[PDB]
């Protein structure tokens, strides 16, 4: 859990982090889905448990710099990251 | 100048009032978000 | 029931499904509140 | 008040505070 | 074992109206506050 891996459950790929969720499943309700219709919670077959799986952090990397005419030094900003996930 | 300083002061007191009361005057400003996020979800819901 | 054979006060009712289009409600917990049919 | 993947949001370069 | 039945008493069929039932999941997937 809390680790960015690939989860299969029941022949579901994809890879995302596996949080423990808040939500409450039907009890015939495996996998839960969002507004997109994308996979958001699943049910562990063994354990029955309700867990978040979002998918791993991504962002945009841009360069801050100066003219080469002027200096080599350049400042890198991860869009939307947060410090502590790098 | 006691009544048009008057006549100023009820007029902005009614225009507090009429933009609470009335819902669709802000309609510009809800049209352009509301435009923006159906077309974000419309280009999400293509991946399906 | 036999006392021959009686029965109960007993009723029961058949509807047959057709293929449609519905537009399903899912409440806060997961369930099924409301449904339109878009063909009424 | 009267006012309310792979695609993300840019926050604007002005906030709310400096146009106020 | 099995016993014809000829006390029956014969009658035509009843109709109701149906209203909004009959409504089912129609697959186990979950879905919070949607309308799909
Ligand atoms: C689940 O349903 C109950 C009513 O039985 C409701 O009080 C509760 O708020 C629902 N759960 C959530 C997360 O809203």
């Amino acid at each position: 859990k809390n680790k960015c891996v690939n989860f299969n459950f029941n022949g579901l790929k994809g890879t995302g982090v596996l949080t423990e969720s808040n939500k409450k499943f039907l009890p015939f309700q495996q996998f839960g889905r969002d507004i997109a219709d994308t996979t958001d919670a699943v049910r562990d077959p063994q354990t029955l448990e309700i867990l978040d799986i979002t998918p791993c952090s991504f962002g945009g990397v841009s360069v801050i710099t100066p003219g080469t005419n002027t200096s080599n030094q350049v400042a890198v900003l991860y869009q939307g990251v947060n410090c502590t996930e790098v | 100048q006691k009544l048009i300083a008057n006549q100023f002061n009820s007029a902005i007191g009614k225009i507090q009032d009429s933009l609470s009361s009335t819902p669709s005057a802000l309609g510009k400003l809800q049209d352009v978000v509301n435009h923006n996020a159906q077309a974000l979800n419309t280009l999400v819901k293509q991946l399906s | 029931h036999r006392s021959g054979w009686t029965a109960g006060a007993a009723a029961y009712y058949v509807g047959y499904l057709q293929p449609r289009t519905f537009l399903l409600k899912y409440n806060e917990n997961g369930t099924i509140t409301d449904a339109v049919d878009c063909a009424l | 008040n009267k006012v309310t993947k792979g695609l993300t949001v840019l926050p604007p370069l002005l906030t709310d505070e400096m146009i106020a | 074992q099995c016993v014809n039945l000829t006390t029956r008493t014969q009658l035509p069929p009843a109709y109701t109206n149906s209203f909004t039932r009959g409504v089912y999941y129609p697959d186990k997937v979950f879905r919070s506050s949607v309308l799909h």
